[PDB]
């Protein structure tokens, strides 16, 4: 079996900053794009981050951009989601979700072509 | 109106040629997944849909084939282990490697098949036979060098070897499968449908039942693999898969009907460049110097190859 397992999540005063990790129990990041998504407690999913994981390319969300920093290290197949200035309303089930379409058929922001998805973390800030 | 499509010359190439995109570029999308195990279960589903899809044509009357017979399939069932055995590692080669790289892989297919010929059916190979299957292992050293450019850890590696593992499989499988089918169509005389459905007939029931023994059939698998958001992309998937095999075989016997088969056989050699740069377009590929003229000297080799068996039958 292969998923995709996250770790850091908690509650964290509002202006702190956090870290979130998303490893895998199974084969390679390799040709893969990886997307963090959030449910809040009662809206729907929204797209946060995304990273390609050859290239290292990087698409961000229009709200969450200059605080989050979504990078990979390749020596241990995990990809980080940095998360600096934390607002109050970042409180969400952050999900990690892998892909294998390009960014050309659909855009990285769209959850259709996500074809895994992890359990995901509660991230609390007050 | 019908009928002034059906004797065109470039509409049957045209379809021919997107049913062969549809096929790999679906097939890709559910093979590769991130989850995926469950490949005898997804062959499975195709091969249904074929059924499904050539038994409701013949009861339109648009294909005609013959009528199951018990006598005939006894005849037929070690042609179907050889298509279960072929198709299988075809997957997990598909699964492993990029689409480009699996397609000039897949030329190492006909060495092994024009050399089986030679031994056993009496065939030959002329000269230029010769130098194109030359070009096409030069093609597939330069490509293994291409992805070995991209793996720094212990793992990423491993998984290229499994890649290139049932790749070669694969090219045993399906070289087998070309010379023990043509030796037996003799014996039968399937002419332009009943070979293929009887080929998902008996695909049916091994891959079924494979799967039981092989893949995991659990409640926790089964989520992982369609999870309950993607369960509608991924089955339409399955399902363009399975009747994108019928429509590539319909629209073969159509394109041969038309054009003869001179020009069928350069069909399928030039398609293959369409085919690969599908890879790069729709999945995440590496693009470099030794990746990208691999795609061109693989593909003037199997264009060799093609005007070669052209100057053969010539005389
Ligand atoms: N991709 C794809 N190809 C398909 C499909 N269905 C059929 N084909 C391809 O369509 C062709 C059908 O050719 P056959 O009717 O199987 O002829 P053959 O056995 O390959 O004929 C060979 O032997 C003869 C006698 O030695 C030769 O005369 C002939 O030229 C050729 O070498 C094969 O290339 C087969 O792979 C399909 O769903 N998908």
């Amino acid at each position: 079996q292969v998923q995709l397992v996250e770790s850091g999540g908690g509650l964290v005063q509002a202006g702190g900053s956090l870290r979130l990790s998303c490893a895998a129990s199974g084969r390679t990041f390799r040709s893969y794009t990886l997307g963090w998504f959030r449910q809040a407690p009662g809206k729907e999913r929204e797209f946060v981050a995304a990273i390609k994981w050859s290239t290292d390319t990087t698409y961000y969300a229009d709200s969450v951009k200059g605080r989050f920093t979504i990078s990979g290290d390749n020596a241990k197949n995990t990809v980080y989601l940095q998360m600096n200035s934390l607002k109050p309303e970042d409180t969400a089930v952050y999900f990690c979700a892998a892909r294998s379409l390009s960014t050309v058929i659909a855009g990285p922001e769209i959850p259709w072509p996500y074809n895994s998805w992890g359990q995901g973390t509660q991230v609390t800030v007050s | 109106l019908a009928t002034r499509i059906s004797n065109s010359g470039p509409i049957s190439i045209a379809a021919y040629c997107l049913s062969s995109i549809l096929m790999t570029v679906t097939n890709k999308y559910v093979l590769s997944g991130f989850s995926f195990n469950l490949n005898f279960f997804l062959l499975a589903v195709q091969s249904i849909v074929c059924i499904v899809t050539i038994g409701s044509l013949k009861s339109l009357n648009i294909i005609t084939y013959r009528q199951f017979n018990k006598d005939e399939a006894k005849k037929w069932s070690p042609i179907a282990f050889l298509l279960v055995a072929m198709i299988y590692t075809s997957s997990k080669a598909l699964q492993y490697l990029s689409i480009p790289v699996y397609t000039i892989f897949k030329n190492l297919t006909i060495i092994l098949i024009a050399y089986g010929e030679v031994i056993w059916f009496g065939g030959k190979v002329t000269t230029m036979a010769l130098s194109s299957f030359l070009l096409m292992v030069l093609s597939s050293v330069i490509a293994y060098y291409g992805d070995n450019a991209a793996v720094k850890s212990h793992d990423d590696a491993f998984a290229l070897y499994l890649g290139y593992f049932w790749m070669l499989t694969n090219c045993f499988a399906s070289a087998a499968f070309v010379l023990i089918m043509r030796k037996r169509i003799k014996l039968t005389n399937f002419k332009d449908f009943d070979t293929m459905y009887y080929n998902n007939l008996l695909s049916i029931p091994i891959l079924l039942i494979c799967s039981f023994i092989f893949e995991d059939w659990s409640s926790a698998n089964v989520s992982l693999n369609f999870p309950a958001d993607n369960r509608v992309t991924t089955i339409t998937a399955m399902i363009l898969s399975g009747a994108s095999s019928v429509g590539i075989s319909y629209c073969s016997a159509w394109c041969v009907r038309v054009t003869s088969s001179t020009t069928y056989s350069m069909v399928g050699a030039l398609n293959k460049l369409p085919i690969a740069l599908s890879g790069l377009i729709f999945f995440e590929a590496a693009v470099n110097f030794w990746s990208v003229s691999s795609i061109f000297v693989g593909f003037g080799a199997g264009l060799v190859y093609a005007v070669a068996k052209q100057k053969q039958q010539k005389e």
